[PDB]
RNA sequence: UGGAAUGCGAGUGCCUAGUGGGCCACUUUUGGUAAGCAGAACUGGCGCUGCGGGAUGAACCGAACGCCGGGUUAAGGCGCC
RNA sequence: CGGAGCCUCGGUUGGCCUCGGAUAGCCGGUCCCCCGCCGGGGUCCGGUGCGGAGAGCCCUUCGUCCCGGGAAACGGGGCGGCCGGAAAGGGGGCCGCCCUCUCGCCCGUCACGCACCGCACGUUCGUGGGGAACCUGGCGCUAAACCAUUCGUAGACGACC
């Protein structure tokens, strides 16, 4: 799991999504990034023992990650019921959703077929056995 | 009906075993079951090799039984049978499957890719001569 | 003896225990084919005991040590001098092989006798072992590999990979 | 067990199976060994043997109990009167036969080795038959390993 | 011990069960082989004992 | 789902220990041609075997079993009901997971068979050897439908002849295609080379 | 979508011939017919999954009617392939011949 | 210089139940054609004792047992059961 | 034949729609030659550690949007008919239709969608099987069995005629 790695997601909502891979939170989670115009995952946080890492790199050698992204900048912030609460995109988050996305996404384009391979989702078919198969 | 015999020279491909995927030449025979080799040229010392783990191929080079292993290497690289092998369709076919074997999973997204249109415009073109054939008759 | 695995062939040395009738007793030596060498000086015991009158506590090993096969790049023909005891009798045997190191074949003969015979290792005493000419060699089967020009095809060749796939579309192909 | 085994084999204190001893040799205990021949595995051991053995499996008997040997101390206390005072005097004087390896040796509780990892031939024929009682030399060094 | 005189069982155990017949109306279990060289014929037919 | 086997050409006891442990597991299987099999050993004293299984029978009310199935299909499924715990609930449902045809009726007719390497009398017995075949063993100690089996078989193979050249004209076809399209699909062609998928 | 599992039949418990240890469950996985081909599944999750009468809560989601015990692969079983899985209740024999469930986690590629 | 090795805490006294049909195996051994027969020596067993293997079994082979988890083995095994 | 749901039973989590077979031999073409009711034999040419490979093939699923480029145009989706299937019988292909779309496939441009803030039972087969019911339209049906009685081709009673 190197920088621009990408990741298949095994849990959660997004699992079987194949994301890129930005850095590793002070806390050991990963970050990653769909991005939300490929798979409509955003700027989330994800544990590495929960990801298949494939082969497939991209250099964000040169992507500017901004520095207020960290640990607690994902935590969950708890909500109270008495009906229900709603969790609510901020827009500060909208914001560095297009800050990241804006740079990852033409390294993401110069790789042919790579913006089509992070739309589609990976799936276990008959006779594919993942010990058989190299990601 | 036997084409392919085991004698000195006989050059045969290692299936399985420490040197599997190798080529050797038949140096000698020592009984009904094993055969002295040499592979001087693809990295097998000389030695006993069971006939159960061989292939012969269709290569026959020239030295004197038993002939130590100046000459197997001598007569090895007269018939360039590296280059011999590995324009065979035995050869490309061992290529095929690892390249196969060895493919990533982007690698695998791109072949589904272009076989889902290379296998739509053969199929397309089976049916225009499919149409076509259906004239003649009638 | 336990002719486990292939044999080694060990050059073993002993002596009478040297005492004041005798300051320096002769030494003996025998070659003795063997899984390890705790078994070669075990059975060397076993041998001189059998022409001196001598044994382990009588007796010392002066030297314990593997012969190396001198060329194991060479085929060549063995002869091997054994006797040994089958249910109602002993008997000496006169046997060849064909094989690289003189170990080798006399590993060929425990395995063949073995097979053979019935014969266990503990009954089988190989008395002598040489490399032998192809001009000096007696048994048919092991003549028929004297052709420089020797050459044979292999038929009906057996499907040895029977699981790997376990159920398949298409019947195995013997010719090759 | 016939009585005279079974009386050599706790003069040894191999009162368990897998339980392991160190023993100097000598007429005296070579012919005890012969005795019991049917019912152990024996060998020389080598310095890792030793070693391993008193690191891993290192009891002290002190005061009648059984002590891990887990401070310099335990051994200094019961064996400084002959100077073995740290587990190296301790490895020394049993890997040399010391003047003191009696002392030492008894000081050291039984080893409780476990089964053989990879299992035995056949523990009920001698060494030279294929098995894995008697003297098997230094052979025993491959079977420590996968006991210890 | 075998029996002194010897002596014929009584009875043919091929026509066991010694049952109610099922049915009625004898029941063909057999009819004649068909030889397609022969005219179209018929094979059997039904009586009454008078 | 279903694992359909072809019985031509498989020694009995070899195929129903793979075929049992497979309903065991909890597969499918459907075993067609049952007439088909083989057994090693010369044809005489295969029915010697079987003559001396017709001879067991309860002294006192031979209906009460052991019952003799003369079928090839019911002698093989006897065979696999050896290899089970069919006295358990768990034998009999992995029983029930396998059926065994004389010839291929439907829907097995129109399907690939697959065979079982380990039990092919051709990978497992020297040629030397002599061998039985369970459908004429089984015609001669009591089944009835040897001829009738014969004849549909050969109602379906010419069946299936004519299904073949079918398969042939359509591939010849496909080649043709390949080269009639051969420079609209040359790039796709490079991308499977260069993964092995063509060689 | 698509599946995330490997197919496994749980095969029997851990035993002698005469004798059962059920907190042990013997898994056949899917195209693993060798002893060196179970390295991948080591430690991975397995879930027997199967249906009740009486729903129950699931989580991040609704009441319905599917049941799960959760296990791990613990070592490798045999020269075939075959794995050992401990769950947090021993499996019903009922379960025998039937499909678990192995994850793709913890992942350690 | 507690005078070979090794191991081990020993000595001693009262009161005392049940038992006093045994039987089996290696080796030795008497009678008998022999016996799953009768009678002895030695040791070990069953009786009193489960447990793994010998399909099954008083005694055979392995191994002796508090209630458990993990690991490894013995004698035995690894087509299917 | 053509709506919502409610109970209950479970399992499952893409499909392979097929020569016959030989194994000291096979497979595919070639019909230019010989036979036959397009198929068989020969010749000739190719493959044969089976690549016209089950070590395989088919399908492949994030959705939508804007505009391009390849591919289709003989095209996709949607009501009437004819060959065809019996061992335990086909919701296959084909001919018409009046319709309905130029989007389906591949590579790009352009953004969006609960982005539910790391997490399980997700993902089908599934309008699944069985049971009650509630509707709501159309086309159709108006039986037997047993007892009782009688018979004696039957019979301990049942049963049977
Ligand atoms: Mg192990
Ligand atoms: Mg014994
Ligand atoms: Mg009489
Ligand atoms: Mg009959
Ligand atoms: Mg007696
Ligand atoms: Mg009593
Ligand atoms: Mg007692
Ligand atoms: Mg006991
Ligand atoms: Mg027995
Ligand atoms: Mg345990
Ligand atoms: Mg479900």
């Amino acid at each position: 799991i190197t920088p621009g790695t990408i990741l298949i997601i095994l849990t959660g909502r997004h699992r079987g999504k194949r994301v890129v891979f930005l850095k590793q939170l002070s806390s050991g989670l990963l970050l990653v990034t769909g991005p939300l115009s490929l798979n409509r995952v955003p700027l989330r946080r994800t544990h590495q023992k929960f990801v298949i890492a494939t082969s497939t790199k991209i250099d964000i050698s040169g992507v500017k990650i901004p520095k207020h992204l960290t640990d607690a900048y994902f935590k969950k912030k708890k909500l109270r019921k008495p009906e229900k609460e709603k969790y609510e995109i901020t827009e500060q988050r909208k914001v560095d959703q297009k800050a990241v996305d804006s740079q990852i996404l033409p390294k993401i384009k110069a790789v042919p077929q790579l913006q089509g391979y992070l739309r589609s989702v990976f799936a276990l078919t008959n006779g594919v056995y993942p010990h058989k198969l190299v990601f | 009906v036997f084409r392919r015999f085991v004698e000195v020279g006989r050059v045969a491909y290692v299936s399985f075993g420490p040197h599997a995927g190798k080529l050797v030449a038949i140096v000698d025979v020592i009984d009904q079951n094993r055969a002295l080799v040499d592979g001087p040229c693809t990295r097998v010392r000389r030695q006993a090799m069971p006939f159960k783990c061989m292939q012969l191929t269709d290569f026959i080079l020239k030295f004197p039984h038993s002939a130590r292993q100046k000459y197997v290497r001598k007569a090895w690289e007269k018939a360039d049978i590296n280059t011999k092998w590995a324009a065979t369709r035995w050869a490309k076919k061992i290529e095929a499957r690892e390249r196969k074997a060895k493919m990533t999973d982007f690698d695998r997204y791109k072949v589904m890719k272009a076989k889902k249109m290379r296998n739509r415009i053969i199929k397309n073109e089976v049916k225009k001569l499919q149409r076509a054939a259906l004239l003649k008759a009638s | 003896m336990k002719a486990s695995g292939t044999l080694r062939e060990y050059k073993v040395v002993g002596r009478c225990l040297p005492t004041p009738k005798c300051r320096t007793p002769p030494l003996y030596r025998m070659r003795i084919f063997a899984p390890n060498h705790v078994v070669a000086k075990s059975r060397f015991w076993y041998f001189v005991s059998q022409l001196k009158k001598m044994k382990k506590s009588s007796g010392e090993i002066v030297y314990c040590g593997q012969v190396f096969e001198k060329s194991p790049l060479r085929v060549k023909n063995f002869g091997i001098w054994l006797r040994y005891d089958s249910r109602s009798g002993t008997h000496n045997m006169y046997r060849e092989y064909r094989d690289l190191t003189t170990a080798g074949a006399v590993t060929q003969c425990y395995r063949d006798m073995g097979a053979r015979h019935r014969a266990r290792a503990h009954s089988i005493q190989i008395m002598k072992v040489e490399e032998i000419a192809a001009s000096k060699c007696r048994r048919p089967a092991v003549k028929q590999f004297h052709d420089s020009k020797i050459k044979f095809p292999l038929p009906h060749r057996v499907l040895r990979r029977q699981h790997k796939p376990r159920f398949t579309t298409k019947r195995p192909n013997t010719f090759f | 067990v016939s009585p005279k085994v079974r009386k050599v084999l706790q003069l040894l204190r191999l009162r368990q199976i897998f339980n392991g001893t160190f023993v100097k040799l000598n007429k005296a205990s070579i012919n005890m060994l012969r005795i019991v021949e049917p019912y152990i595995a024996w060998g020389y051991p080598n310095l890792k043997s030793v070693n391993e053995l008193i690191y891993k499996r290192g009891y002290g008997k002190i005061n009648k109990k059984r002590i891990a040997l887990t401070d310099n101390t335990l051994i200094a206390r019961s064996l400084g009167k002959y100077n073995i005072i740290c587990m190296e005097d301790l490895i020394h004087e049993i890997y040399t036969v010391g003047k003191h390896f009696k002392e030492a040796n008894n000081f050291l509780w039984p080893f409780k080795l476990s089964s053989p990892r990879g299992g035995m031939k056949k523990k009920t024929t001698h060494f030279v038959e294929g098995g894995d009682a008697g003297n098997r030399e230094d052979q025993i060094n491959r079977l420590i390993r996968r006991m210890n | 011990s075998h029996r002194k005189f010897s002596a014929p069982r009584h009875g043919s155990l091929g026509f066991l069960p010694r049952k109610r017949s099922s049915r009625h109306r004898g029941k063909v279990k057999s009819f004649p082989k068909d030889d397609p060289s022969k005219p179209v014929h018929l094979t059997a037919f039904l009586g009454y004992k008078a | 789902q279903v694992l359909v086997l072809d019985g031509r050409g498989h020694l009995l006891g070899r195929l129903a220990a793979i075929v049992a442990k497979q309903v065991l597991l909890g597969r499918k299987v459907v075993v067609v041609r049952c007439e088909g099999i083989n057994i090693s050993g010369n044809f005489y004293r295969n029915k010697l075997k079987y003559l001396a299984f017709l001879r067991k029978r309860m002294n006192t009310n031979p209906s009460r079993g052991p019952y003799h199935f003369r079928a090839p299909s019911r002698i093989f499924w006897r065979t696999v009901r050896g290899m089970l715990p069919h006295k358990t609930k768990r034998g009999q449902a992995a029983l029930d997971r396998l059926k065994v045809f004389d010839g291929i009726p439907p829907p097995y007719d129109k399907k690939k068979r697959m065979v079982v390497p380990a039990a092919l009398k051709v990978v497992r017995l020297k040629p030397t050897r002599k061998f039985a075949y369970l459908g004429r063993l089984a015609h001669e100690v009591g089944w009835k439908y040897q001829a009738v089996t014969a004849t549909l078989e050969e109602k379906r193979k010419e069946k299936a002849k004519i299904h073949y050249r079918k398969k042939k004209q359509l591939m010849r076809l496909r080649k043709q295609a390949e080269k009639n399209v051969e420079k609209k699909i040359s790039k796709f062609t490079d991308v499977l080379k260069t993964h092995g998928l063509l060689v | 979508s698509g599946r995330l599992w490997c197919k496994a039949i749980f095969a029997g418990y851990k035993r002698g011939l005469r004798n059962q240890r059920e907190h042990t469950a013997l898994l056949k996985i899917e195209g693993v017919y060798a002893r060196d081909e179970t390295e991948f599944y080591l430690g991975k999750r397995c879930a027997y999954v199967y249906k009740a009468k009486n729903n129950t809560v699931t989580p991040g989601g609704k009441p319905n009617k599917t049941r799960v015990i959760w296990g791990k692969v613990t070592r490798a079983h045999g020269n075939s392939g075959m794995v050992r899985a401990k769950f947090r209740s021993n499996l019903p024999a009922k379960a025998i011949g039937h499909r678990i469930r192995v994850m793709l986690y913890p992942s350690r590629i």
